[PDB]
RNA sequence: CUAGACGGUGGGAGAGGGUGGUGGAAUUCCCGGAGUAGCGGUGAAAUGCGCAGAUACCGGGAGGAACGCCGAUGGCGAAGGCAGCCACCUGGUCCACCCGUGACGCUGAGGCGCGAAAGCGUGGGGAGCAAACCGGAUUAGAUACCCGGGUAGUCCACGCC
RNA sequence: GGAAGAGGCGCCGAGGGUAGGGCCCGUGACUGGGGCGAAGUCGUAACAAGGUAGCUGUACCGGAAGGUGCGGCUGGAUCA
RNA sequence: AGCAUGACCAGGUUGAAACCCCCGUGACAGGGGGCGGAGGACCGAACCGGUGCCUGCUGAAACAGUCUCGGAUGAGUUGUG
RNA sequence: UGCCGGCAUGAGUAACGAUAAAAGAAGUGAGAAUCUUCUUCGCCGUAAGGACAAGGGUUCCUGGGGAAGGGUCGUCCGCCCAGGGAAAGUCGGGACCUAAGGUGAGGCCGAACGGCGCAGCCGAUGGACAGCAGGUCAAGAUUCCUGCACCGAUCAUGUGGAGUGAUGGAGGGACGCAUUACGCUAUCCAAUGCCAAGCUAUGGCUAUGCUGGUUGGUACGCUCAAGGGCGAUCGGGUCAGAAAAUCUACCGGUCACAUGCCUCAGACGUAUCGGGAGCUUCCUCGGAAGCGAAGUUGGAAACGCGACGGUGCCAAGAAAAGCUUCUAAACGUUGAAACAUGAUUGCCCGUACCGCAAACCGACACAGGUGUCCGAGUGUCAAUGCACUAAGGCGCGCGAGAGAACCCUCGUUAAGGAACUUUGCAAUCUCACCCCGUAACUUCGGAAGAAGGGGUCCCCACGCUUCGCGUGGGGCGCAGUGAAUAGGCCCAGGCGACUGUUUACCAAAAUCACAGCACUCUGCCAACACGAACAGUGGACGUAUAGGGUGUGACGCCUGCCCGG
RNA sequence: GUCCUAAGGUAGCGAAAUUCCUUGUCGGGUAAGUUCCGACCUGCACGAAAGGCGUAACGAUCUGGGCGCUGUCUCAACGAGGGACUCGGUGAAAUUGAAUUGGCUGUAAAGAUGCGGCCUACCCGUAGCAGGACGAAAAGACCCCGUGGAGCUUUACUAUA
RNA sequence: AGGGCCAUCGAUCAACGGAUAAAAGUUACCCCGGGGAUAACAGGCUGAUCUCCCCCGAGAGUCCAUAUCGGCGGGGAGGUUUGGCACCUCGAUGUCGGCUCGUCGCAUCCUGGGGCUGAAGAAGGUCCCAAGGGUUGGGCUGUUCGCCCAUUAAAGCGGCAC
RNA sequence: AGUACGAGAGGACCGGAGUGAACGGACCGCUGGUCUCCCUGCUGUCGUACCAACGGCACAUGCAGGGUAGCUAUGUCCGGA
């Protein structure tokens, strides 16, 4: 009884609890193609990760933003949800050669303009150098790759405030990693998310997604004397700050040193 | 119901059927592990 | 018929409201800097931070929330409640010049609105301080009053009494 | 020669029963609260700056009356 | 388990959200039903697997039979690979 | 307490198989009860039918003999013996495309073997018919006889008078769920609609009482488009679909919702020739059978055809040959190809047997076994539950007597209805449709389709009546949907929030199993997984309100002093 | 008051699927109980997240009763279709030294039928029954012995990605 | 480099003939090797504790041994009271209880004729003798046992691997 | 027998006809079932074209009831003096 819009959150019905999905869409026929791709689940003569890993693969396809531009004039109209994650994915337009999925701020009916050109339009735009951040509203297209540029693919967050301008030239915050001023020299598409919260919005029950895309997990403690200690008591656990094969359940920190994060401090989470 | 095997032997052709021990060189000697190794005929053509 | 009620012109008043950028003395601290032996805090003391450089001092930085001076018998305001720049919108208010409609109205368990701080939930959020909990310490005894920390919380949206 | 008693009867209803409902008095091992009696117990928030000037609103604790986050209030003696 | 192409479900009961006219209704939240069409709902055939006695352990078979259930608008089931 | 080979005895008893009736005339001859020509009986017939799927490979036949087998045996086999039987240009492989995955010279790496992968082939059920019904012996059929569809095809003439060669982007074949009907006949049902072979002492009728039998695609019609989507001549892609252009894309007029892109079963829907009982032709067994009449009217379900038909939902539903979407070097002016037509084609293999079937797997022909297509019938809300006949499968690997104990199976009781006993599992009881009728608790949508009350067949003044009910006088029986079909009821205490797993054969429970939240880490060519090989992707083609481990598991209040260890 | 401090029990329930000690102690149900509950509390050694309680439907989970029944138990009763008996064919397996294979009481490494001492039967066939051979099967696999094995865990000695 | 020899020093190894300097728990999922010459459930040698009788005087009975008991203790039958033994049973004999068949013994659980009775009767209190017979239904439990409800002439004791 | 006994409640050694139990049989003709073929009642399907009228199926009578010859207990008599 709050956000936009229709969340199948059935307040206890019949084998379909408080769901939560979709929105509006013009409904597109079906995607024209899907370069390269391949698949999922497992790899390298083995398998890896025993959590999730359903049926439906691919669909996502690349989304190379702006590698060139120099003068384009686009338009935008339709749109289409598709990648592995519920996040929509826009629909772009133009008429030159390729398509390249493009990003999508908030939803639109029948209009727009677009230019993708350094100094162009207040509204929706694309390609342009980086110093262009007076206010720095919703981004939803950030990226780290000089010639390239893409990154994110999720309807979660996608909104960063840009810092000032001092030595070492560092600015812009990031989704959820507090205070970590990153070095920067690229671009994005600056636009909203469309159904922000809509990314981890609850489902009814279990058995219509976890198989149907991903896989059935909520486990722990193998109770396996061999490499899995957790398991061998009257029904308690006693001591043992162990997770699995003594992997340290607690923080224990991790990656540091590194290229970057050598002048990109402050990354602590609460 | 399902037994433990049932007909249709594709994985006894281009894998383990007559000429499918070259894909696995050290299987050639295995193929030759009851022909040019000891007595007896073979086991893939009765 | 206009005394009442009602709308017009012309002006004025403020902390009335919702939204957006923020102005700076702020105070906890991240870091470098100068670089000694105590700081702190009670009416007497301490958990703490001291030989790792504490106390404090210059700068770069993260931020959230508050809005001194004007402030007084003040204003807004049905009232609750509200004292930083500007703007989109807006409420109630003032006399003179009467313009006219011409009794067209004041109240009213029942409802709708408001809904002092805090308190519920979803997500966010975190400097200062604070219920629980926890320390040095009063005294016989001290889950009070001192000091020292900190969770919901004091914070934005929306639904409650 | 269309006939009395009614002879077979059609829903009424006396009356008994198998069932669902509400209501009432008494009953009830156990337990919460109000007053009674030598004012029985241990300590002492609030009456005076009754050792935090005072009640209350919600909220946690916790032998108890009570402790703490803030606000209203004058029903606070006085020189903050 | 994971991968693909096809497939199995005769009905009844409950029949909710969406769509529409009206309305005490300023705004407008809300109220009547209409169609709508939801729900691992209902009986339970087919379909998956089974709670207990039974005959019988050279018995039908080194393996069963009779009666009671749920899944049956789906954390359903299936052919082959 | 061996091992094989043989003789054993348990002993002639237990047993012949799911207990789902059978008698007989007659053929034969070695006698005949289970063969054969056959009138009577009954079990299944959403089957224990027929075809397709795997299988067995010799099933089926012209039939033939017991040595042995079919756990009697037998003149029956599908035992054993020679021959016979599944006739292709379109139903079947490939070549035209493909998900798991395998493989792939070079190569990414590994001690070799190798793992894997770029250009690739495969690997499938998968994308790909343009004919239907008749004439068929011992067995085979849409290949054999007849009216009949031709997708592209073999050459050449006649409107074209000029176009075209790749991986293609296309439009699209690329379809998720469910509901509603807005469509539908075969098939089915209304039979006296058409034509009749003719009628029974039965009692009874001969006439609105009566057996039976009668359309098909090629073709296309304001008497087939029920129904879903707006069409065209000028300019350009302010630079790529590895070029261009008659695919896509967007901007300016005159048509510019002045016009169409689009079909399941039709009131010629037809040329067709099959059609009841038949004269019976026949050694008047087997049956080879001449010839031949009714070319009609509506009304019931589809998972058959609309079926990206619509609204709605999503957990958001593959790249995909072909009439069809586009061509560059070159090819090309009078000939190359798309057109009409005569002529011409799809190669070998199955197309026969049982087929959720004693013949295919259970050590055997043991009462086991899972897919696909139809699926007459009245009756019954539907009913594939439930009775019985089709078509078809059939008495199953037996037979009779007496039918003691006892024994498995079924039914009916005087006396009490659980006192029985570890506890009503079992047993056995019991739960129609219509109407009115209906609680403590409750997230009010429920707990109950509760309890309870009347009827539901028949003559009749009478409906939307081609079918229900209905104000009524009444009819049969002790009782009326009456056969069959079926939640036992209620309060409370212990566990779990119910749908899921399984002791593959004792045991399915308070046990694991759901979102929410609790501890995080990784935070990228990522943590982790398998991999000594990093190559690999899963993660996801992702970088976070994301994933790996760990806890309880609706929601409501809450979750604490010992970190000596 | 003090020992221990590393600390040092509160929400619920409290013979409830934690009580030995006892079926606790009062009370409802018929007469009544190791039982169902309502509580008390001197709950062997309940609890904070492998939680506490609450808490509707629903789960082939234990307990109480009742409603009509289940005619289970008393005697259950009788009948049937099929096995036990007439006849034709087929007839095996688990196993086993050997049968003129009755019993007592006694005796025996004491559970004797061939032993003791005594008594006793006309021999055989088949139906039927269990006391019987220390009934059958794998040389108990519950256990112990065995300088046996495998399997899991713990900081066991230690290797090791 | 070393060796032996003269001698000599390094281990609460205080598991002290130790033997290595060098080391834990766990299975009712178990497999095997054997086994009552290595337990437990029955017999069994035994006879602890079990039921019953014997000794005279203290003490009840108004006093008063014995109508009935008996400080302390003394002889044993039985022994199935929980067992001491490890003798064959591990080429393997599976608790207890419940229905039913039950059939034995008597010390007699209820009759009978008898001793006495501190017994008027009604009815018992203990003892003598042999079997002739016979001995419930509910509650719970798996129940041996047990107490709770009413009955019953009364509701047995030791049989039988309880 | 309301006596011996008992100051009062009450009540015998002997036997007597008499009511009962699980408990031996018997017997059909007092009570009942059983009866799977003898009939009536009813729904659904067929065979007689078709009808009063009947048969095959519903456990080997479908469903409601009835039933002899037999059997046995609650049926009746006798049982230990």
């Amino acid at each position: 009884k709050k956000y936009r819009p229709y969340t199948p959150s059935r307040r206890q019905m019949t084998t379909a609890d408080f769901s939560g999905l979709t929105k509006k869409r013009p409904e597109k026929a079906l995607t024209e193609a899907l370069p390269k791709t391949g698949g999922r689940n497992n790899r390298g003569r083995i398998t890896s990760r025993f959590i999730g890993g359903g049926h439906k693969r691919l669909y996502r396809i690349i989304d190379f933003k702006r590698r060139d531009k120099s003068g384009v004039n686009a338009k935008v109209a339709a749109i289409e949800y598709d990648p592995n994650r519920s996040a929509r994915i826009a629909l772009l337009h133009y008429a030159d050669g390729e398509k390249r999925y493009i990003l999508a701020p908030e939803g639109l009916t029948v209009g727009a303009t677009v230019n993708a050109g350094p100094e162009a339009e207040p509204k929706l735009g694309n390609a342009l150098p980086l110093r262009f951040v007076p206010v720095g509203a919703v981004v939803h297209a950030l990226e780290l790759v000089p010639g390239k540029g893409a990154q994110l693919a999720r309807s979660a967050g996608t909104s960063v405030q840009v810092q000032g301008k001092e030595s070492d030239y560092v600015i812009v915050r990031l989704p959820s990693g507090e205070l970590r001023r990153v070095h920067s020299e690229c671009y994005a598409t600056i636009g909203a998310v469309g159904n922000a919260e809509h990314k981890n919005i609850v489902l009814g029950k279990a058995g219509r997604s976890r198989w149907l895309g991903r896989k059935p997990h909520q486990r722990g403690s193998a109770m396996n004397p061999v490499d899995h200690p957790h398991g061998g008591g009257e029904g308690r656990t006693g001591a043992g700050r162990v997770p699995v094969t003594p992997w340290g359940k607690p923080t224990k920190g991790l990656k540091t040193r590194r290229k970057r994060k050598t002048s990109d401090r402050f990354i602590v989470t609460r | 119901m399902k037994r433990t095997y049932q007909p249709n032997n594709r994985k006894r052709a281009k894998t383990h059927g007559f000429r499918a021990r070259m894909k696995t060189k050290s299987g050639r000697n295995i193929l030759a592990r009851r022909r040019a190794k000891g007595r007896h005929q073979l086991t893939v053509s009765d």
